């Protein structure tokens, strides 16, 4: 269905073998797929296009809200409380994207285990290494924050983090 | 519907909360401001609070006290 994006989520061409009868005997399967087929699907289907129907003679649209870009708390001055207010919202929001990106990749992660079945070590590696990035991102970025995050905070976190790298760098080139 | 009748915008609680925020943050400064200005008065006494009485100089009497040196 064209109701989500393909490329977000990914899946696999879905190639399935082709019936291979090696004898005469009738299986059961095949009769009873064409039975549930027969008094179910067809109702089913003469239901949603009935309700299709319907809908079509009513169509309006909803729309997704666009957000312009804010000055963040790293151009924010020391008292000043609008500006502040913005940047800390702003922060929240990306907080949000974040939290639903690193949702996708679990959900991908998730879709990934099940299809490959047995062979799932295998063939989920580059899931794996998107979520083992992606989580180590976000904990660099948001964990040990506390209840009361705020942008502050991650800003002072990341600075503290920027020294240790910069001291760490300027020990090892100097060596 | 439910939105349409019995709420607004994000935007009027948006615009809300940065007056009252605006309001509370020139209080606060005002109350610093405050406590200072108070703490300097009663420190020197130069200004208008703080201010006790003296004794009033129209009081004095100027003039011939019956002994020259006063
Ligand atoms: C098929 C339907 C499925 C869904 C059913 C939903 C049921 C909804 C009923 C529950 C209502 C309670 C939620 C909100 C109530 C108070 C909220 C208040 O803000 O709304 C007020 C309006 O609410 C109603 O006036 C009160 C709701 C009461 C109606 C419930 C029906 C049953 C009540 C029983 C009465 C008893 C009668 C006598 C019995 C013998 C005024 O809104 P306002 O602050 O201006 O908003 C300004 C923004 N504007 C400009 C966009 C409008």
């Amino acid at each position: 269905p064209d109701s989500w994006d393909k490329d977000v989520y990914p899946e696999p061409p879905r190639r399935t073998p082709a019936p291979a009868p090696q004898t005469s005997l009738p299986n059961p399967v095949t009769y009873l797929t064409k039975i549930f087929d027969l008094l179910v699907d067809r109702p089913v289907t003469l239901a949603r296009e009935f309700i299709e129907q319907q809908h079509a003679k009513n169509r309006y649209y909803y729309y997704h809200r666009e957000f312009r870009r804010v000055p963040d708390i790293t151009e924010c001055e020391e008292k000043d409380i609008l500006c502040m207010f913005e940047a800390e919202m702003q922060w929240r929001r990306d907080y949000k994207v974040d939290q639903e990106i690193v949702n996708i990749i679990q959900e991908r992660l998730k879709a990934c285990q099940q299809r490959e079945g047995e062979s799932y070590r295998q063939n989920c590696a580059k899931e794996l290494e998107q979520f083992t990035q992606v989580s180590k991102a976000f904990q660099d970025r948001y964990s040990d924050l506390g209840a009361h995050y705020s942008a502050r905070k991650c800003l002072a976190k990341q600075k503290q983090r920027m020294l240790a790298e910069r001291k760490a760098a300027k020990e090892a080139a100097a060596a | 519907w439910i939105a349409r009748t019995f709420y607004d915008g994000p935007e009027k609680n948006y615009e809300k909360t940065m007056a009252i925020l605006q309001i509370e943050a020139e209080k606060a400064e005002l109350r610093l401001k405050e406590l200072e200005v108070r703490r300097l008065m009663r420190a020197r006494g130069d200004g208008p609070w703080y201010q006790y009485p003296t004794i009033d100089k129209a009081l004095i009497d100027h003039s011939p006290k019956t002994t020259p040196d006063n």
